[PDB]
């Protein structure tokens, strides 16, 4: 009755007393008796109780008696929520994400906390670990961070290879779009184009002959494109390539 | 419980059909003909499409998409085609083979295929391009993917079995290595695989179920050579994968065997039910032949969606079973199957296809056609308004007077799919159109006028003030009686896909196939997405699959009953849970094993109160009794 109508201290000595003492411990971390509350905590493990302790943690300011009572809870969605707050101990978080088995949910709120970064391959590496990867994508290829976004998603899909081809070809590089258009799994784009590749990278395309016998074009046109190549060079090259061949 | 609608149709055609196929698509489903000469498309309507797709190039077979409305087609060439309908695009690969291919195969994923030929070979696709070759000696009957229970590094969805007249099974995946198992041998008929044990099921002519074990580097006989007493035809022997672990099997006889592989048990269902089903329904002015019951059954196909088997006797009667047992664990004998009222057929039934689209049947008996569907009970609820669907036309309406309780009789052109009201108007969706219609109440009479019908394709259609929500499998709009789009919202793909939704006051609620909970608000004119998406996982670790869901009066507390799928163990879960929107937390509510929840139901006025629906498991009480009673009780005397 005099918890109900405004007393509430008073009921939880009321309930030590008469020997049920777990509303009495709720009404204590309820309260502002938290020094009474903890020799509760100390004996009784109950993890509503652990968990409503660390929210008033949370709420008077102490952020690292709420951090290690969210870790003994094994509540660690909260642990990150907490070093978002304060801690901001990224190291310890992606430790944590790394040991506890994060799930796709986790992945987003670490993908937040990535998000207040500014270099984002984190993101990256968090959302590839995510599975959520259709606005990781845009999100990947926008911010010109698609190297290692396409370097991990180069094994799941091949839907939408051609503007991640035109996409990071625009940056300047193609070395490393060239290996991309090999593996992509479009034999007559990637030959058509290591026609316009350099000579030391004839070898790697020789090598897609070896896993690409079905065409012939390709062995045809690197021949077209070496016959007039600049000057005459190494015949030994040429010939064992040829010998290759057949 | 269920109503079955059968549409005779129209084949049209002087070539006798030889092959039926039913699409998978979960919205709109067609069907494929394949004759010795024309290649026939039809919709759920029955009609011919416009488009032919009739090639020189002689059709041998068919295969549909499991959740794509994408065909695979397989001539006698060897050749292989890939054809998109909502698009119309055709991709063929000219040298897919060089002989006729047999069967055709697609993994759940649909990612990659299997083609195999009478000559042994067989072809692993990714796609529409080749990937690994296998030359095997004798034809090869089926290729179905396998997924041993392997570590994480070396799992992959490329595994398969193939089995054939060759009696030779080996392992193989699209890099080449082929694991060379072989042993066995005969004539082997049908081949199944099992996840937990990783076993590997065989039913030959000899009959002989196989039950072989492997490993991934160990090699290990089997243990059990299951003995049949079948009298009916070898050959015509088939077996199904009915729930986690029973094999449902017929051989063109009266008797359907179940067995149950955690205690091996064998039962036996009859066609006496038949008999009393004759009893029952040869009570008037009725022409039906003399009973029969001894007849033997041709086609047996099971559908999951609708937990419905359907098997056909040879003379003319589709006979159907439901399997009232919760949860995706078999049932365990014969108490826990139903049996549900069958359809007369003139002649006898030939050949049964089923379409995972609220359980769609196709029914071929000599040249003949026809479709077969199930409709669900559906009841709703408005002030002043009952609507009860008892058959696929007449509706039921209740309207509360003081005076007197009213009921109304409703004649619809033909089948009505569902039904919604929002106290004002009767909103009706079938595969045709949508329709609208405004209740007059008076006491001598009431009348009921249609507003407004368009014909538009939509799963569930909730009506709220004046304006109508679509909400199809990948994304919801607004609609007006005019019929113009004000806003639509789409979803990301790995969330899931939209099942079924729960509306209640001004709160809606959907879950999505991957655990995911969406919570929307349509007091606005325009629909509005409140918080944010929720995965059912638990920071411990996930909860299980969701199976029902409902809201109450407020949208503060939402009631969940979900199964958690023990690997083939306990009964689902009998503790269901409580989500709070304010804390984002699921409390759990664990209640005795003696009952299991099934659907939950939230009391539309008050926040606080709400009811549970649970199954009585009949055989553990019995179980349970058994056991305690065999303990110092012997003879007891007197008021017993």
């Amino acid at each position: 009755v005099c918890e109900n109508m405004k007393q509430y201290l008073e009921a939880a000595e009321l309930y030590q007393k008469s020997g049920m003492l777990e509303k009495a411990a709720s009404l204590y971390i309820e309260s502002k008796d938290f020094k009474k509350a903890a020799p509760l905590i100390s004996m009784i493990k109950s993890p509503n109780l652990l968990k409503q302790y660390a929210k008033a943690k949370e709420s008077e300011g102490a952020y690292n008696e709420a951090e290690q009572t969210y870790e003994q809870a094994e509540s660690w969605e909260d642990v990150v929520r907490l070093n978002l707050d304060k801690l901001d101990n990224l190291r310890k978080a992606i430790a944590v994400l790394r040991t506890k088995c994060d799930t796709s949910t986790v992945c987003l709120m670490v993908a937040n906390v990535c998000e207040k970064q500014g270099n984002y391959g984190e993101l990256v590496e968090f959302l590839l670990k995510a599975g959520k990867k259709e606005e990781a994508f845009q999100k990947a290829q926008q911010y010109n961070v698609m190297d290692a976004y396409s370097d991990n998603m180069k094994d799941f899909t091949l839907e939408e290879r051609l503007r991640i081809a035109q996409y990071y070809e625009n940056q300047g590089i193609w070395v490393k779009a060239a290996k991309h258009f090999e593996q992509a799994k479009n034999p007559t784009k990637s030959l058509k184009l290591y026609l316009k590749a350099g000579d030391q990278y004839i070898d790697d395309m020789i090598d897609l002959v070896c896993r690409n016998k079905q065409q012939e074009s390709l062995q045809q046109t690197l021949l077209d494109y070496l016959l007039e190549g600049e000057k005459p060079k190494d015949p030994i090259y040429l010939l064992k390539l040829y010998d290759k061949l057949g | 419980m269920s109503l079955f609608s059968e549409l005779p149709l129209d084949a049209g055609t002087d070539e006798q059909i030889t092959q039926i196929a039913v699409s998978n698509v979960s919205i709109n489903p067609s069907l494929a003909i394949i004759t010795p000469h024309k290649i026939l498309l039809f919709n759920e309507c029955g009609e011919k499409h416009d488009y032919e797709l009739s090639r020189n190039i002689r059709c041998t077979y068919v295969q549909w998409h499991p959740s794509q409305p994408i065909i695979a087609l397989g001539w006698e060439t060897g050749a292989i085609t890939l054809w998109s309908e909502e698009t119309k695009v055709a991709k063929e690969e000219p040298n897919g083979h060089k002989s006729e291919i047999c069967l055709i195969q697609f993994n759940p994923s649909g990612s990659r295929m299997v083609s195999a030929d009478i000559d042994g070979n067989v072809t692993v696709w990714r796609g529409i391009n080749i990937v690994s070759q296998y030359k095997k000696e004798q034809s090869i009957t089926h290729a179905i993917f396998c997924e041993l229970n392997i570590d994480s590094k070396l799992k992959s969805g490329n595994l398969f079995f193939f089995g054939g007249k060759s009696g030779v099974v080996c392992l193989a995946d699209d890099a080449n290595h082929c694991s060379d198992v072989c042993k066995v041998g005969g004539s082997i008929k049908s081949l199944l695989f099992y996840e937990k044990e990783n076993s590997v099921i065989i039913i030959t002519s000899t009959l002989l179920l196989v039950m072989f074990k492997i490993s991934t580097s160990v090699k290990t006989g089997p243990s059990k050579r299951v003995k049949l007493s079948i009298s009916g035809d070898p050959q015509k022997l088939q077996s199904i994968w009915i729930g986690s672990c029973l094999l449902a099997t017929c051989s063109h006889e009266n008797m359907l065997r179940m067995w149950h592989l955690d205690q091996d048990d064998n039962y036996v269902l009859t066609l006496h039910q038949l008999a009393q089903q004759t009893q029952t329904q040869q009570g008037a002015a009725t022409v039906i032949q003399s009973t029969n019951t001894n007849d033997q059954i041709t086609s047996i196909q099971y559908e999951k969606r609708g937990k419905v088997l359907v098997a056909g006797t040879r003379e003319g009667r589709i006979i159907f079973w439901k399997n009232l047992s919760i949860g995706s664990e078999s049932p365990l004998d014969v108490d826990e199957w139903k049996m549900l009222p069958y359809v007369s057929v003139r002649q006898g039934v030939n050949s049964i296809a089923v379409g995972q689209n609220n359980g769609l049947i196709a029914v071929q008996y000599g040249n003949q056609i026809s479709l077969v569907q199930e409709t669900v009970i559906n009841g709703k609820m408005t002030d002043q308004v009952r609507l009860l669907q008892s058959s696929a036309n007449t509706i039921k309406i209740y309207i509360n007077n003081d005076i007197s309780n009213q009921v109304l009789h409703f004649q619809s052109k033909g089948n009505i799919k569902g039904l919604d009201c929002n106290d004002q108007f009767m909103l009706l969706w079938t595969s045709k159109t949508i329709e609208i219609h405004e209740i007059i109440i008076n006491p001598k009479e009431s009348q009921t006028k249609l507003v407004a019908s368009i014909q538009e394709k939509c799963l569930r259609s909730v009506i709220h003030k004046e304006n109508i929500i679509l909400v199809n499998d990948m994304e919801l709009n607004v609609l007006n009686f005019k019929g113009i789009q004000k806003q639509n919202l789409k979803f990301s793909e790995s969330e899931g896909k939209i099942l079924n939704v729960n509306v209640l006051n001004n709160h809606l609620i959907m879950w999505t196939s991957n655990n995911y909970i969406r919570l929307f608000d349509i007091s606005r004119r325009e629909v509005k997405q409140i918080g944010v998406t929720r995965r059912f996982e638990n920071s411990q670790g996930q909860l299980g699959q969701i199976r029902y869901c409902a809201v109450n009066s407020d949208g503060s507390k939402i009631v969940i009953t979900a199964d958690q799928r023990g690997k083939s163990g306990p009964q689902a879960d009998n503790k269901f849970y409580i989500y709070d929107v304010q804390t984002d937390n699921f409390l759990l509510y664990e209640m005795p094993a003696k009952c299991i929840p099934l659907q939950p139901y939230c009391d539309r006025k008050d926040r606080k109160f709400f009811g549970i629906s649970c199954i009585i498991n009949k055989n553990i009480q019995q179980e349970k009794n058994a056991d305690e009673n065999n303990d110092e009780n012997e003879d007891n005397k007197s008021d017993k």
